[PDB]
């Protein structure tokens, strides 16, 4: 078993293979040139029923999104340029144009989310695919983050989401989880304010990290982290 | 070579009783725990020994007399209280640059010699320092701690005389903390004469290891065939950044303009460059800029393997030596080797007793 090297339709294959190529070359340089490729693979839907390989695009955006946090943002940008620029005559049998692909990276989250993932941990056997669990699904709530921001998802796939930090804050919460929030809350925190409830979903959160300082025995830098966003939505207002 | 005689290590900054203010500094600064040096040497000249360390660059040096020496300053005392001596205006502006940095939320002047009789912290080189303390241009008796970064290169570059003069011009109590890569007989003249029985730190460079890595190859057969390979790898598994290797500064740059017409982004490095140059395109690239750096081995030395997780060998290493110095400690390296490279790559099989299966259809998992 070696591997071995080597108007227009693809199949599922020859589909995964040109994205890996074009989400491994997105760069902030190669954007526009990158972004426009990826969307005519995502275009190619015109010519389907069922939308299937548009739906392959999205869901391939979010396992690259979700393994490479630190171009969250940028994934997040090519997927706002596929809901801006997709051809509107697509049609899928289960809206169309741009409300068609707002509905696909929704009901891609949803799916992505409900898998599901453990915040404690147990190198070991399968120790390491349950690294790979959290790192993926904070990757996840991360990528969110970022559509949430440019208005490509709605608060109640955010409110899902702070629903779920919220969950492992109350139960003794890892130091990767509280970096999540934080880097969440800086992303989404002032936006996320306003939105239906939503002040009163933070005042709730706020109260479980207060509480996390002034008990939990945590890094400094966290710490640091935590009295930070505190100040910054109590006292300075996001300003 | 010096032998180390104090044995105490702290392992994170937590444990170091530093201010809250210099704490913020490191930690919003990129630190987060003290490398080797750090560990060993931060405590040490906080509680004012004379530290002896032996350390290469690119171990935490500057970090670890910088927060040493924030810690042990008054902010009441709107004086110099400490001296940061450099070999280069280029290694002193650095180290301001760090000072300054880790000390964002305290309030602390930095100033550089190459408006200073205010400064707390003053950094510059032998000479320039030298001619203003004789000026009178900046007060010294407040100075409690006198940093020698290099003193190797400082006496190597002719600044023995200034360096004595400043020795016997500072408070006769003055706490002195001297880093130097080698330390031959000149540099530990320095040491016998102007140090008060140090603390010796000797940080030795982790030896490079293959366990680590998973190291696969591929037969391209032909060279015409190389490029072909690299772009259907480029199909078949997921990459957050990689590097290149190629044994000359010709296909480093023939392969980085290839793969630019591909739409990839991609830096390049080889020899020929000013150390600066190739300086910011590893810093640009490890930030996230480019996807892929590709460059030659005469500087597989000075190369930094962070989080890479995959290294190709587009050219297999005409030096056997040079293997361990591409792709050495986890993470995947894939070598692409032709008909003539065989023989080459048993060379490398047998020289590192290593084992380096055939890149398996069975890797965008792995
Ligand atoms: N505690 C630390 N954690 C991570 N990186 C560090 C630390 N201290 C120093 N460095 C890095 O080490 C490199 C060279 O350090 P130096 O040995 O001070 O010249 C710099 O690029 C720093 O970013």
């Amino acid at each position: 078993n070696r591997w071995v090297p080597k108007t227009e339709l693809l199949d599922k294959d020859e589909v995964e293979r040109k994205m890996k190529s074009l989400l491994n070359k997105l760069t902030l340089e190669m954007f526009d040139a990158i972004s426009s490729e990826i969307l005519a693979i995502a275009n190619i839907s015109v010519w389907e029923t069922n939308g299937e390989t548009l739906k392959a695009v999205i869901e391939q955006i979010f396992l690259k999104a979700c393994d490479e946090p630190h171009w969250s943002s940028m994934y997040a940008q090519l997927c706002g340029k596929v809901v801006k620029e997709l051809n509107p005559d697509i049609t899928d049998e289960t809206k169309t144009g741009p409300k068609l692909v707002l509905h696909y990276l929704v009901a891609r989250c949803h799916a992505e989310f409900d898998k599901g993932w453990t915040d404690k941990l147990p190198m070991s056997e399968e120790y390491y695919a349950a690294a790979s669990a959290k790192r993926r699904g904070l990757g996840l709530v991360r990528f969110i983050g970022f559509l949430y921001r440019l208005n490509l998802l709605t608060g109640k796939m955010m409110f899902e989401c702070f629903r779920r930090l919220m969950k492992d804050l109350t139960d003794s919460p890892s130091e990767e989880t509280l970096e999540s929030v934080v880097e969440l809350l800086n992303t989404v925190g002032e936006q996320f304010e306003t939105d239906s409830e939503g002040s009163q979903l933070l005042d709730s959160l706020f109260g479980i990290l207060d509480n996390i300082i002034q008990t939990a025995k945590i890094s400094s830098r966290i710490k640091f982290k935590l009295i930070d966003i505190k100040e910054l939505r109590h006292d300075k207002n996001w300003n | 070579q010096i032998q180390t005689n104090y044995d105490k290590v702290v392992y994170k900054f937590d444990d170091m009783e530093l201010d809250e203010n210099l704490l913020r500094g490191v930690f919003g600064y990129g630190f987060e725990e003290p490398s080797a040096i750090q560990q060993r040497a931060i405590m040490p000249i906080i509680e004012g020994h004379d530290v002896l360390a032996q350390a290469q660059s690119g171990t935490g040096k500057t970090g670890t007399f910088s927060i040493a020496a924030l810690q042990r300053i008054d902010t009441s005392v709107k004086a110099p209280q400490a001296l940061m001596l450099a070999p280069t205006r280029e290694l002193a502006l650095q180290i301001q640059k760090v000072v300054m940095a880790l000390a964002f939320h305290m309030d602390i002047k930095v100033h550089a010699c190459i408006g200073l009789r205010d400064a707390q912290i003053v950094v510059g080189t032998p000479g320039r320092v030298f001619d203003n303390i004789q000026r009178r241009r900046f007060r010294t008796d407040k100075i409690k701690m006198f940093i020698l970064d290099e003193a190797d290169e400082m006496l190597s570059s002719g600044f023995k005389e200034q360096i004595y003069q400043i020795f016997t011009l500072l408070p006769p109590t003055t706490q002195v903390v001297l880093l130097s890569a080698t330390m031959p007989n000149d540099v530990l003249e320095v040491t016998t004469k102007f140090m008060r029985n140090p603390v010796r730190i000797l940080v030795k460079k982790d030896e490079l290891t293959l366990e680590g890595i998973k190291q696969f190859y591929v037969n391209v057969e032909e060279e015409e065939y190389k490029y072909e390979c690299l772009t259907d790898l480029y199909d078949s598994i997921s990459v957050t950044q990689a590097v290149i290797f190629c044994n000359t500064r010709r296909k480093v740059e023939e392969l980085t303009t290839k793969l630019r017409n591909d739409k990839f982004t991609v830096s390049a490095i080889y020899s020929d460059l000013p150390q600066q140059e190739r300086d910011t395109i590893m810093k640009e690239f490890r930030s996230g800029s480019s996807r892929i750096l590709i460059s030659t081995d005469l500087l597989a030395r000075g190369i930094d393997v962070q989080q890479v997780s995959l290294v190709i060998n587009y050219d297999l290493p005409a030096n056997k030596e040079n293997y361990i110095h591409r792709i050495g400690r986890k993470g995947v390296a894939i070598n692409f080797v032709t008909n003539e490279d065989v023989g080459a790559m048993r060379e490398l099989e047998k020289f590192y007793s290593t084992q380096i299966e055939e890149l398996p259809s069975d890797i965008a998992t792995l």
